[PDB]
DNA sequence: CACACACTCTCCAATTCTCTAA
DNA sequence: TTAGAGAATTGGAGAGTGTGTTTTTTTTTTTTTTT
């Protein structure tokens, strides 16, 4: 084994030539020694560096290329000298009876400028196998967290000795091995009797994700194609179902496929699977950041210093959706929804929730929808729904079968992997009635319960809904109340803080406005673009994978992005007196009132009132609530119910 | 088989086919092909005695519509053909060539043919800043007396479209119309196939007899027409399709 | 080969360490584990607990006198599978003689230990044999340490913090943990054979054969000295009498919902009980299970199928539950506090107004008792009301308070059978059967199938749901009061309606109602007021605007329960006479008011009248049923139907 | 994959046999 | 005819080639005819 050695020496030159990774391997180790020192602690650190590729292309070009094409073979020597490394400069301390017999190698990650291997799931062909590649797409399955064993420790009762043996597997180990068949040695070589060691032997976590193309890159007449990463250790449980993710591994294939005697004609291939390295979490639909946005110190001067503005919520209700002309109530009602108000978990069980649901009933063509696809493209967090395209299953929780493992699990719904996010249901009145006692029950308690299959569990679904309807004709009819031209039950509109309604009055100012405006959106022409230029989309913005006062008129998205999270983690507002009174008197003088007949109103505004000033007071970054916010919440909440203003 | 080929009184019968290396990802589904290839053998593993499955070994494929995509999402379009496309369209009355060879023999109706080749043409795709996009396809509804010969000029569309399909609407579900979910027999999983919607992504979609569909099947088409994306939320699966119809 | 590798523990002076710590034990009658042992001997206890914080204690002791420790309790919680051996070991060699006449008339093991050893000594003279656990007549377990509070705890003391199942990582594997979860699923228990004791049917010796592979073979080959010397090649027989079993249960402990994190779903860890700690987890339970958690392997042939991924399970070793000296406090509370006016408020503090339906709630929650037919004690109340009122918060309140109370609604009761295909298990019950004795608050009682419909009809009626399934025609005590919430249809309620045509149940199952209370909110000046400054000020603060006494403990409701349940107050006759003209002139009105038909005072509106005064005599004391009670059964019967015709 | 079952391939010492023993 | 030395054969343990598993149809969609 001379060319591992040789490897091995190079990449110890190589992290000795970049001092940053010695830097952060003591960083780890003094981590993991201050907190084994100091207890209600877990966080312990794992045995991971992330090495950029660049500063390896740099350093040695020729082990660069070899490890972005034929990683078998230059990975674990690589892994061997971030071992020895992490050995040689440890602080030496005493052992605990278990680390000198549990292995703890030091794994590797990479990220950085890939090239040709940042790929996607439907580009990964059979020309990338073996091959460092990184893939790019959506989480669909996630395999149960089971544990694998990979060295057994045993005890001879007889001489005083410990024995060991190494197990080593197509899925764990780079290089292909002689597969062991995971019986323990009960016998020793002298004839004598062994107990196996548990706790001194070592067992490592093993999930197997499922990542599938982003649906918008498919090619147009196919459907989205999945590959399989198999995450271990420390990269067990950090995806979910739905997150956006950027994998980076190694594409291997395990199998004989065939070439078994049992298979001669049987044209059938091999099983291939990427053995996860990274997991780079993209996401927020903005195609390289993450879901929760890096907030710089720059970033949060600025954002302070817009908080401070006159009419900041205007501004930011106004830069919503500039393409969408008109609707500046429902704009604002959808901002204040975007950072819902405060979660109150009371006591003997009573859990007031924070969440503000919209429901939109109007005529056709008013941008009920393209207000729910924007709510999809800017919140952190949302998935889309159709009342046509979705059961009630599928809304809450499927009982699939695990595959990994063969057993029964749940999978999952619609409206709860949108846990702590918001959920666009357009097309509502379209739902079967079968379908929506699901999404009554959520909006109701926020919690889906399963009795199904012998299995008896609660999953948690806080989301808000944000949902689009259509009157039961075809366009609403004034001359009729607003209950018989909804097609929803009462109990089901109880559940809306606000229930905008939306008529596409045939005016003629308004008119020429409207069509002035979606004439100047229409001739909009992108920066890299020649004027009658098909708009291609190729979406390769992977150069890099990893993570490598003030009056304006309209905020950039991105930046209104930051702020709803800047917003949502910062501040907590409490509730005031002085806002209070505002609360009572407004609900007091929309209960007992004449023309308010008609609406519904019941104690439910009232926690409606409180929602939407807290979240008016998350957007004034206030941490406690004003007569102001209490006052704006009531106006909007008066507009959403009489509109006159 | 194709349709026109089929015997009398006869289903349309399959036949499982194997690409290779360079001739892979070549044609999309309902697609119409001639291949070149060997009437193998192979005993599959999956009722009689000494059986055998047959398969055709593909050894060259010969679309009429281009590959994966359309032109592979780009354009294949031979330099000599390309000049005489540049050519037809310095026509002066290229819009009278266009409206006059759309279905020939269907005397009139030529509003309804421009209004044809506008829909085969299609408008602009539009993506704004800010996230939201406009839909650039022309849908286009033919009401009138019976024996108005609508439907053989929603037969030639779907012959002169690149990529289409026809449809009844009295023959025709809502989840046969944009995707079905369907469990796979071997894995036990769940997996959509895709509808008439998605099959004809890309192209145009001709629902012949529409007022005859069942009020919840019309119901579907309502996202893919104008948002032009198919939202399925079914058997733990969450995805939004395209089809750009 | 085995490679060999060093590891620093030495299990030898562990031993001798542990030996020392049985012997030379004692907290601050002899040693403390000594005198356990006594008992056992004894035959009077079978579970020796050793506690981890008495030996941290010894620990500690022999600390400052020679540090004569490696650590023992550190030392066992990294593998704590054989330091269960080495303890039973210890306990072996220091096992004191019985000091107490304890009778044999069972002593199957003895006389095989006997007839074997005089086997043995009848030719030792030439004129272990026995398995350890074989003798054994104990079961080893292992208390977690407590709170430290100290610098001990330095993150140490894995079994100190109450994990979760998705905490339970795979390198902790081995180790002694404990788990915070709430059991699911608990089977029932089996007898799982530990050591085997085969008979062949010459040569007269019996081969005992430990076991602990969830899977076995049987010998079946007489390989016994005389038996092979002779070549008789024997076989085996099995004796169930001279084998060992212990009690085996299957939990299967979920993880709580604040403990997963957002878009994921609770995971599930199962755990194997066996010895003296079965039967002490329920599926109703909020348990930290301390246990070791072990790599049940899956041997066989699905084995080399898989490979090395293993299942796991949690090897319970000691289980803490969560969750007339009180008849002293609530009588001297009675005393003190009117009853009639401080529990109601009591039961919804946070709901403002409706306070006589509160009244007749606590009714509901103490019930009468007419056990003996000729009817039945359990008083059921629907509540009409309209959207927007808090009848579901009502609803909640009862539950959380009464004891065996649930919570259901009517669109998501009955039973379903054999849920999971394995185990086959046989009659699961439903929402009714779990509250058996108890309350069960059906939320949109209107929205509730036909088939929930007949099924609460027949639990009304008969306090005993049953199933048809295969011709079984098994039945399920349910004996549940019933509170229902039902809302009228079309939204609002409509007083100008008649109260039967607002909401869609039939009159049949209405009338068969004790008492039913309408309470439709209406916009007011004041009212709404004080609405929504009780609601704010509960925001702000996050407890309830008290201003008056409002009692919490809900013990005292039970303690009048099980105080008047005995007495059983018998009316009097001068309350029959009252109670026969009461219902003379009640029918009298009803028919010069026939103005809706839903109230003709019915023989069920008789007997509702009597549990009612029951359960009033039931609060207070015993036999006060007189005209006193009589009188406010019927206020409160009459401000009920009243309620029906509400402005 | 491997442990257990069913069974063909293969093999010496105790069991039978008939020539030479008493 | 008897107690005892020689040939002659074949059953009971074991070397070995090839087997046989674990292994599954729940729950969830989609259709279709009656209701
Ligand atoms: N203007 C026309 N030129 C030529 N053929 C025509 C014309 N109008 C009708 N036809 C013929 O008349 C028949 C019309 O049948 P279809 O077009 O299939 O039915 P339809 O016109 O769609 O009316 P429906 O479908 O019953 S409402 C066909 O045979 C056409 O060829
Ligand atoms: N008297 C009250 N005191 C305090 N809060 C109240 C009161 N009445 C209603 N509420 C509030 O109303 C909400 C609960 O009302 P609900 O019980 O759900 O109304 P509902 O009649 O059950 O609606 P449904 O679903 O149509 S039956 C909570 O926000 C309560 O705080
Ligand atoms: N107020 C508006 N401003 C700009 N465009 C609008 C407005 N209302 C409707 N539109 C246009 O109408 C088209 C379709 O709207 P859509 O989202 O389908 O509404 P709905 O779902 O209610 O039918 C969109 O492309 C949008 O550009
Ligand atoms: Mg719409
Ligand atoms: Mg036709
Ligand atoms: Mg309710
Ligand atoms: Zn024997």
């Amino acid at each position: 084994d001379a060319v591992f050695g040789d490897r091995v020496r190079r990449f110890q030159e190589f992290l000795d030539t970049f001092t940053s990774y010695r830097d952060s391997v003591r960083s780890i180790q003094v981590y993991n020694s201050n907190n084994a020192a100091n207890s209600t602690s877990l966080n312990i650190l794992p045995h991971r560096i992330i090495i950029s590729l660049d500063d390896l292309r740099e350093f040695d070009r020729s082990f660069w290329s070899g490890i972005l094409v034929e990683p078998a073979y230059f990975i674990p020597p690589a892994e061997k000298a971030l071992t020895d490394l992490a050995d040689s400069m440890d602080d030496v301390p005493h052992p605990n009876a278990s680390a000198v017999s549990s292995r703890h190698p030091w794994k590797l990650s990479f990220k950085g400028s890939f090239g040709a291997h940042a790929l996607s799931p439907r580009t990964l062909t059979a020309q990338h196998l073996n091959k460092l590649v990184s893939v790019e797409g959506i989480v669909t399955k996630t395999s149960l967290v089971r544990p694998k064993l990979i060295r057994s420790v045993h005890y001879a009762a007889k001489t005083g000795r410990f024995h060991y043996r190494d197990y080593t597997d197509a899925t764990t180990t780079l290089t292909t091995r002689i597969p062991t068949p995971a019986i323990y040695p009960t016998e020793d070589t002298e004839g004598n009797k062994l107990t196996t060691e548990y706790g001194y032997s070592t067992f490592i976590d093993h999930q197997r994700i499922t990542v599938q193309e982003m649906p918008e890159m498919a090619p147009a007449g196919q459907l989205p194609r999945s590959i399989d990463v198999i995450l271990d250790d420390d990269l067990v449980d950090k995806t979910k179902p739905g997150d956006r993710v950027n994998v980076v591994g190694v594409f291997k294939s395990l199998g004989a496929g065939g070439m078994n005697q049992s298979n001669s004609n049987t044209l059938i291939g091999f099983k291939t699977l990427i053995l996860g390295n990274t997991v780079y979490p993209l996401h927020a639909r903005s195609t390289g950041v993450a879901a929760r946005q890096m907030l710089t110190d720059f970033d949060i001067r600025n954002i302070n210093k817009l908080s401070k503005k006159k009419d900041i919520f205007d501004i930011l209700s106004q830069s919503l959706a500039p393409s969408i002309y008109g609707h500046d109530h429902i704009k604002k009602a959808i901002l204040l929804m975007l950072m819902g108000g405060v979660e109150k978990n009371l006591e003997n069980g009573s859990h007031l929730r924070g969440d503000i649901n919209i429901l939109m009933v109007g005529d056709p063509s008013t941008a009920k929808s393209q207000l729910l696809r924007f709510v999809l493209n800017t919140a952190s967090l949302a998935i889309a729904t159709t009342g046509r395209g979705s059961s009630g299953v599928g809304l809450t929780a499927a009982v699939t079968t695990d595959r990994e493992t063969g057993e029964r699990r749940l999978e999952a719904g619609a409206m709860v992997l949108a846990d702590r996010g918001v959920v666009c249901i357009d097309e509502f009145d379209k739902m079967t009635d079968v379908d929506r006692v699901a999404i009554h029950e959520v909006m109701e308690q926020q919690t889906v319960t399963i009795a199904k299959a012998g299995i008896h569990t609660t999953l948690n679904a806080r989301c808000s809904v944000i949902a689009a309807a259509n009157p039961v004709f075809g366009q609403y009819d004034v001359n009729r109340d607003p209950h018989q031209n909804i097609a929803l039950p009462d109990s089901l509109l109880s559940r809306f803080d606000l229930l905008f309604v939306v008529t596409d009055d045939i005016n003629e100012i308004r008119d020429r406005s409207i069509s002035e405006h979606v004439l100047r959106t229409h001739r909009y022409l992108p920066p890299g673009y020649l004027e009658g230029e098909p708009v291609r989309e190729r979406l390769n913005l992977s150069l890099a994978v990893g993570e490598d006062t003030e009056i304006p008129k309209l905020v950039t998205i991105p930046f209104l992005r930051k702020y709803v999270q800047y917003a949502k983690e910062r501040v907590i507002p409490q509730l005031t007196q002085e806002a209070i009174n505002v609360i009572v008197k407004n609900y007091t003088d929309l209960r007992n009132d004449d023309n308010t007949k008609k609406s519904p109103i019941t104690a439910r505004t009232l926690e409606t009132l409180i929602r939407l000033a807290t979240a008016h007071a998350k957007v004034r970054l206030s941490k406690t609530v004003n007569k102001v916010d209490a006052k704006v919440a009531a106006n909007l909440l008066r507009f959403a119910l009489l509109g006159e203003d | 088989e194709i349709p026109e080929l089929v015997p009398v009184g006869e289903m349309p019968r399959n036949l499982t086919m194997t690409c290779d290396r360079y001739l892979t990802n070549k044609v999309i589904p309902g697609t119409r092909v001639t291949i070149v290839g060997i009437y193998s053998i192979y005993n599959s593993k999956n009722s009689g005695v000494a059986i055998r499955t047959p398969y055709i070994k593909i050894l060259g494929i010969q679309s009429d519509v281009e590959t994966s995509s359309i032109w592979n999402s780009v354009t294949m379009f031979t330099e000599e053909e390309e000049e005489e496309f540049l050519q037809l369209s310095r026509n002066p009355k290229l819009y009278e060539i266009l409206t006059n060879s759309i279905a020939p023999s269907i005397f009139g109706n030529e509003d309804i043919k421009k209004a044809i080749v506008c829909l085969l043409m299609g408008g602009s795709k539009k993506i704004l800043p800010d996230g939201m996009r406009l839909r650039g396809d022309i849908n286009v509804l033919l009401l009138g007396d019976p024996g108005t010969a609508k439907s053989q000029l929603l037969k030639f569309v779907e012959k002169v479209s690149p990529i289409a399909v026809y449809t009844s609407g009295k023959g025709s579900s809502a989840a046969g119309l944009t995707a079905s979910v369907q469990r796979d027999p071997m894995t036990r999983e769940f997996y959509l196939e895709g509808g008439a919607m998605v099959l004809a992504d890309g192209g145009v979609v001709c629902i012949d007899e529409f007022d005859k569909m069942r009020d919840e099947d019309r119901v579907a088409i309502h996202e893919a027409m104008e948002q032009q994306t198919i939202s399925i939320a079914k058997a733990g699966i969450t995805t939004v399709l395209n089809s750009r119809t | 080969a085995l490679p060999s590798i060093q590891l620093p523990v030495d299990y030898n002076n562990l031993f001798n360490e542990i030996t020392d710590f049985l012997v030379t034990f004692k907290q601050d009658k002899g040693p403390k584990y000594m005198a356990m042992l006594q008992k056992v001997a004894n035959r009077e206890l079978n579970s020796v607990i050793i506690d981890l914080d008495d030996i941290l204690q010894y620990q500690n002791e022999k600390f400052l006198q020679g540090t004569q420790a490696d650590d023992l309790v550190s030392a066992i919680q990294q593998n704590a599978n054989h330091f269960t051996e080495l303890f039973c070991r210890a306990i072996d060699n220091n096992m004191p003689l019985p000091t107490k006449e304890i009778d044999y008339k069972d002593d199957v093991l003895d006389v095989i230990l006997n007839q074997r050893r005089l086997r043995n000594e009848r030719m030792l003279s030439d004129r272990e044999l026995f398995p350890p656990n074989l003798t054994r007549r104990y079961f080893l377990y292992f208390k977690p340490l407590s709170q430290n509070c100290a610098r001990r705890y330095r993150k140490k003391a894995i079994s100190s913090k109450p994990l979760s199942v998705r905490q339970i990582k795979g390198d902790f594997l081995g180790q002694l943990i404990t788990v915070r979860g709430i059991i699911t699923r608990v089977s029932d228990v089996k007898p799982a054979v530990e050591v085997i004791a085969y008979t062949c049917d010459q040569c007269g010796y019996e081969v005992f054969q430990e076991v602990n592979s969830r899977t076995f073979t049987p010998l079946s080959e007489c390989t016994s000295e005389e038996c092979s010397q002779n070549q008789t090649k024997g076989q085996l027989f099995m004796s169930t009498r001279a084998s060992k079993f212990s009690a085996f249960q299957e939990c299967k402990i979920q993880e709580l919902s604040q403990q997963v994190p957002v878009g994921h779903i609770p995971r599930s860890l199962n755990i194997h009980v066996n010895g003296t700690l079965v039967r002490s987890l329920s599926p109703g339970d909020i348990v930290d299970v301390t246990g070791i958690f072990l790599p049940a392997p899956y041997t066989g042939f699905k084995a080399l199928k898989a490979g090395l991924l293993t299942e796991t399970y949690l090897e319970a070793q000691f289980v803490r539950q969560h969750k007339s000296d009180v008849e002293e406090r609530v009588m001297e509370l009675i005393t003190s506090g009117d009853v009639y006016n401080r529990l109601a408020k009591s039961i919804a503090p946070e709901i403002y107004g409706n306070l006589d339906v509160k009244k007749a709630l606590l009714l509901l929650l103490v019930g009468g008792v007419d056990k003996r037919v000729g009817i039945r004690g359990d008083i059921n109340v629907c509540l009409m009301g309209d959207p927007g009122v808090a009848k579901s918060q009502l609803l909640k309140a009862i539950c959380k308070i009464s004891p065996r109370g649930v919570y259901t609604t009517g669109k998501g009761t009955a039973a379903v059978m054999k849920d999971p295909v394995t185990d086959e298990m046989i009659l699961e019950g439903g929402a009714l059967v779990l509250a058996d004795n108890g309350i069960c608050c059906i939320d949109e009682f209107d929205k509730m199938d036909e088939s929930d419909r007949t099924a609460i009809h027949e639990v009304m009626e008969q306090q005993t749901i049953s199933i048809s399934k295969a011709g079984i025609n098994t039945t399920l005590n349910a004996r549940t009061s019933i509170l229902a919430a039902a809302n009228p249809l079309y939204g609002r309620y409509n007083p100008r309606l008649s109260p039967l045509d607002n909401i869609n149940l039939p009159a049949a199952l209405l009338s068969r109602f004790d008492i039913l209370f309408l309470m439709l909110d209406i916009p007011s000046r004041d009212d709404d007021e004080k609405l929504a400054e009780h609601v704010t000020y509960v925001h702000m603060h996050n407890k309830q605007p008290d201003l008056d006494f409002t009692p919490v403990e809900p013990s005292k409701m039970r303690e009048y329960i099980a105080y008047a349940k005995t007495k059983r107050p018998v009316m009097s006759e001068a309350v029959n006479d009252y109670v026969v003209q009461a219902y003379i002139r009640l029918r009298q009105d009803s028919k010069r008011e026939m103005k809706f038909s839903f109230g003709q005072a019915t023989p069920r509106t008789l007997l509702g009248i009597i549990r009612l005064s029951q359960a009033l005599a039931k609060l207070r004391l015993a036999d006060m049923v007189d005209i006193d009670d009589v009188e406010e059964a019927l206020r409160l019967v009459r401000v009920s139907k009243e309620s029906l015709y509400q402005e």
